[PDB]
RNA sequence: GAGCCAGCGAGUACAACCUUGGCCGAGAGGUCUGGGUAAUCUUGUGAAACUCCGUCGUGCUGGGGAUAGAGCAUUGUAAUUAUUGCUCUUCAACGAGGAAUUCCUAGUAAGCGCAAGUCAUCAGCUUGCGUUGAUUACGUCCCUGCCCUUUGUACACACCGC
């Protein structure tokens, strides 16, 4: 063994980089849209959910998941630093518990949780 | 008497130009000849490939010259059409705006298009001359 | 209601100059024309005076219109201290 | 321009990365033919190779094809300005890519799997049987996979 | 006096009112009239506006 | 001593023609006795306003529509003549309903 | 498909034999005699307007009647 | 100010409008029929047409005063720029606005 | 490919409107610069459908463009439940539609695009506009509705009646 089945990833390379490149490089390395939204301003966005985060990782009791970190913000955009940690997804009803991935990299925090319950009768 | 322009039917005065420049070997190519579309509606680049840019470039001064003063905009509204845009009905959108540009550009170095005040382009002499040659060459053909 | 008492003192003395008031229909308005005041404030004073009589209103168009009667141009003095032959638009300063 | 004169006849129907080239009809059209190349595609491997449209192009050569077959592998090596393509931009951080056959549907098998694994909105969509790219379906398309 | 009580209604339907009723509704902004349509319908004579054909 | 003509455009637009005509026509009279040069009452293309609206409120019944329209009329009266006379004309022939304007400035 | 677009020598004589008669010769008419289709029937038919042979009565795109000699 | 005319024409209908409406809710007491508004050049004009034109009035400046106040504060107007006038209807029976208004009025008096 | 012609309009200074002209970009779109508060500048809105010469020839084909995947753009605070645009790729149903039923009598019908309206962004909608421009009546009460007249009526909340 050397490569664990293949790399859970963005366009290229390996994970190790992913968790240690902060925001600028992942924006330069993603989609358009999320340039986009880099380029406009962001305040209240990455702020107080970011540290609750991180505080979380910190005081995690090691191995097990983190803290459940609620969140409104379902606009945000899964960033490499919070990659393990447990995000709440609003719906009206329910903070839906998220997981955050290796390859849930580069999506929307809404598009994890949906907001109707799907249909029925005859798929 | 006295021989101009007009006299021609168009299209092989323009084809005339076309061969005239195919002659010369120094309109000079803009790079992207066969890897472009020519207009944002038309599911098919030029079917004559390659050539056409020179054929095009002929038209561009021939409308140049029946005009008083022409820019980029204007010439891409012309030469643009409908999309087939889908299941929805069709508009009309511009055709390659960058085309354009280089085509004006090839013409200007050659000595056909001249810059103008107010907006836009004019003729040149030396292109005026070349256009009353191929006209009257055109002519001379028909005769 | 809630009015630091100052802004207030403003708005009268504001109005007594006029001898009227035009205010908009406008809540959530940082600062009203002329007093470096809230609007809604100005509104709220307006109306508290009506209650009391004093002014008239009209509520046309979104814009709240205001005038004086003698009573409330009387209160008004009081608020103040100005004692008599004094601004509104009662009568001219001149000739106009 | 020209009909073709000479005994003729070579060969109905040729195979090419693992897919039905068809004879005679034209070399973009065998190209949009095969499960991966479409029009447009088509036109501008026809413009690299250096063969004319006009041709029916079942009597092709086999240096020609060859071309062809490299050209499709190969979107960085030749002129083609890469952002033309059926994919690009994919993996960690790289490079942009595509295929065009067998090998075409596999990239989109590989890419729906990823989506799965996503499970994003469109994931989801795709998992259900559905309408992935938000069109109402209150009225529209009452069959359905 | 509370801090946030303030959406961003810079443009939309939100931002555009009326200037009678201070609606969204059938407002005609077209050469800065700013009305409801049938605010505007029952005014129209006096704003200039008749019906010939 | 000065009889420095700045070359002056009368403006005269409006809604009501007829009186927008009369007004016109007294410039043009005033012009004559004050004896000028000046080109003589051009006429603008009339600027239609339409508004169309649903007759109804409520959207409700038949769908008939009502093209409520205003007539705007602008005429142009260009004077080769002084400052002063300028002055003169403005102070005297002004009309209500018809808004009187002056460019001044060629 | 139809067949009548496979390309032969033997077919090219045939066809040649001959440009002479038929009233007029158009596209439409080479095919279906079971001839060539479309574009080879039009390219024989410029073929045949090299020298003499079938001399033409319209030109258009498509609506293009060419007749015998002389 | 400077804006396209029609567009300037049409504000100024706008307000002219305004200004009725105004008129109607405001001088109910008054009897008011009508506003004629004549701008000119330094001063505009804004006459009114009303019953108790006494009334409107005031005693000597003072209703009407307010009012023009009002109006300035309304449309960023300075002091001279705006002169009000209340006159009479000539006839007033042949007026329909101002006999509406009467009929209103003895409505809400209680007359059969 | 080439030819290349309309009419209704609309359009900003306290905002951010239309935006030519120049350079970058296959595009979309960016940029610099203007001109326009408007018979002046956008705008001859050189709109389409059309016309000409060539390529495919009657094969679910290059007809048809849906669903799809990816990227590039833009609007906005926010685009996944694709806003829209563009680029490549996918190529589904559908060989003129049964019972039924709509609209129409001349610059009409039908086709074709433009246009403002809503509008930060979105046109398959709408009110208008012009361009191309026919077929067949120029009658009748067969149907449908409506109108009257004479008739009959235990109805008058009037046939959903009594
Ligand atoms: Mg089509
Ligand atoms: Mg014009
Ligand atoms: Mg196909
Ligand atoms: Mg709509």
């Amino acid at each position: 063994r050397k490569r664990s089945f293949k790399t859970y990833s963005y366009k290229g390379v390996d994970l190790e980089k992913l968790l240690e490149m902060p925001t600028e490089d992942f924006v330069k390395l993603a989609p358009a849209r999320v340039r986009r939204k880099f380029a406009r301003g962001l305040s209240e966005k990455p702020a107080g959910l970011m540290k609750k985060l991180r505080a979380a990782k910190l005081s995690a009791p090691e191995n097990e998941k983190p803290a459940v970190v609620r969140t409104h913000l379902r606009n945000m955009i899964i960033v490499p630093e919070m990659i393990g940690s447990v995000v709440g997804v609003y719906n009206g009803k329910v903070f839906n518990q998220v997981e955050i991935r290796p390859e849930m990299v580069g999506h929307y925090l809404g598009e994890f949780s949906i907001t109707y319950t799907p249909v029925r009768h005859g798929r | 008497p006295g021989v101009s322009v007009r006299d021609v039917p168009a299209q092989d005065f323009i084809n005339n130009y076309a061969s005239f420049l195919q002659r010369q070997g120094k309109l000079e190519v803009p790079g992207y000849v066969d890897i472009v579309k020519t207009s944002a509606g038309n599911e098919l680049p030029p079917q004559d490939s390659e050539g056409w840019f020179y054929k095009r470039a002929a038209s561009v001064a021939r409308h140049i010259y029946l005009r008083k003063q022409v820019g980029v905009g204007k010439l891409n509204k012309l030469y643009g059409g409908a999309k087939n845009r889908g299941v929805r009905p069709h508009k009309h959108v511009d055709a390659s705006g960058s085309i354009n540009r280089k085509v004006l550009q090839s013409l200007e170095k050659l000595g056909v298009v001249e810059i103008s005040p107010k907006g836009g382009r004019r003729i040149s002499d030396n292109g005026l001359r070349d256009l009353d040659r191929i006209a009257a060459a055109t002519l001379e053909d028909e005769e | 209601m809630l009015i630091p008492k100052e802004d207030r003192k403003k708005i009268y003395q504001h109005l007594f100059q006029e001898g009227v008031l035009v205010a908009k229909k406008d809540f959530n308005q940082p600062k009203h024309e002329e007093i470096d005041t809230k609007n809604l404030f100005v509104i709220k004073a307006l109306q508290s005076l009506t209650s009391k009589g004093f002014v008239k209103t009209q509520f046309s168009w979104q814009y709240y219109y205001y005038t004086l009667t003698e009573e409330g141009v009387v209160y008004l003095r009081e608020y103040l201290n100005l004692p008599e032959h004094i601004f509104p638009a009662t009568y001219l300063a001149g000739q106009s | 321009s020209l009909v073709v004169q000479e005994q003729g006849s070579f060969q109905h129907i040729l195979r090419l990365l693992n897919t039905n080239v068809d004879g005679n009809i034209n070399v973009v059209y065998a190209l949009t033919t095969i499960r991966g190349v479409g029009r447009r595609y088509a036109n501008l491997v026809c413009k690299k190779a250096d063969v004319d449209l006009h041709k029916r192009a079942g009597e092709l050569t086999q240096e020609e094809l060859e071309r062809i077959v490299q050209i499709m592998q190969n979107p960085t090596h030749y002129k083609i300005p890469a952002w033309f393509l059926n994919r690009q931009k994919d993996v960690n951080d790289g490079k942009d890519y595509h295929s065009l056959a067998n090998n075409l549907e596999s990239k989109l098998r590989d890419d729906l799997e990823r989506l799965k694994k996503i499970r994003s909105h469109r994931g989801i969509r795709h998992f259900w049987g559905l309408r992935v790219r938000g069109q109402h379906t209150k009225t529209t398309g009452r069959r359905r996979a | 006096e509370n801090v946030w009580y303030s959406h961003p209604r810079k443009f939309g339907k939100g931002s555009r009112q009326c200037r009678i009723s201070g609606s969204h509704s059938g407002l005609i902004r077209k050469y800065g009239l700013n009305i409801d349509r049938q605010s505007f319908r029952e005014k129209a004579n006096d704003i200039g506006f008749y019906k010939y054909r | 001593q000065e009889v420095v003509i700045h070359k002056i455009r009368i403006n005269l637009t409006s809604t009501k023609v007829k009186q927008l005509e009369n007004v016109s026509a007294n410039i043009i009279k005033n012009a004559e006795t004050f004896k000028l040069v000046k080109k003589g009452p051009v006429r603008l293309p009339t600027k239609v306003l339409k508004i169309s609206t649903r007759k109804t409120p409520n959207g409700e019944g038949s769908k008939t529509w009502d093209t409520y329209e205003m007539r705007i009329h602008k005429r142009y009266i260009d004077l080769e003549a002084p400052a002063h006379i300028v002055k003169r004309i403005t102070q005297i022939t002004i009309e209500p309903g018809v808004d009187v304007e002056v460019i001044i400035a060629a | 498909a139809k067949h009548a677009v496979v390309l032969d020598q033997d077919k090219f004589d045939r066809i040649m034999k001959e440009a002479p008669t038929y009233r007029y010769v158009s596209v439409s008419v080479l095919v279906d005699r079971f001839k060539l289709g479309g574009s080879l029937a039009r390219v024989a038919l410029r073929h045949l307007e090299n020298e003499g042979i079938i001399k033409p009565v319209s030109k258009h795109s498509k609506q293009a009647i060419y007749t015998r000699a002389t | 100010a400077i804006i396209s005319k029609k567009r300037k024409l049409v504000a100024d209908g706008v307000f002219y409008a305004e200004l009725n409406e105004f008129f109607t809710r405001e001088l109910a007491e008054e009897g008011y029929s009508g506003v004629e508004v004549r701008v000119t050049p330094t001063k505009t004009e804004i006459i009114i047409r009303a019953t108790k034109v006494q009334d409107v009035v005031g005693e000597n400046g003072r209703r009407i005063n307010e009012l023009t106040l009002l109006i300035e504060k309304r449309f960023k107007y300075k002091r001279g720029t705006i002169a009000l006038y209340a006159e009479r209807v000539h006839d007033r029976g042949l007026s329909a606005v101002a006999q509406a208004e009467s009929m209103k009025f003895k409505l809400l008096n209680g007359l059969a």
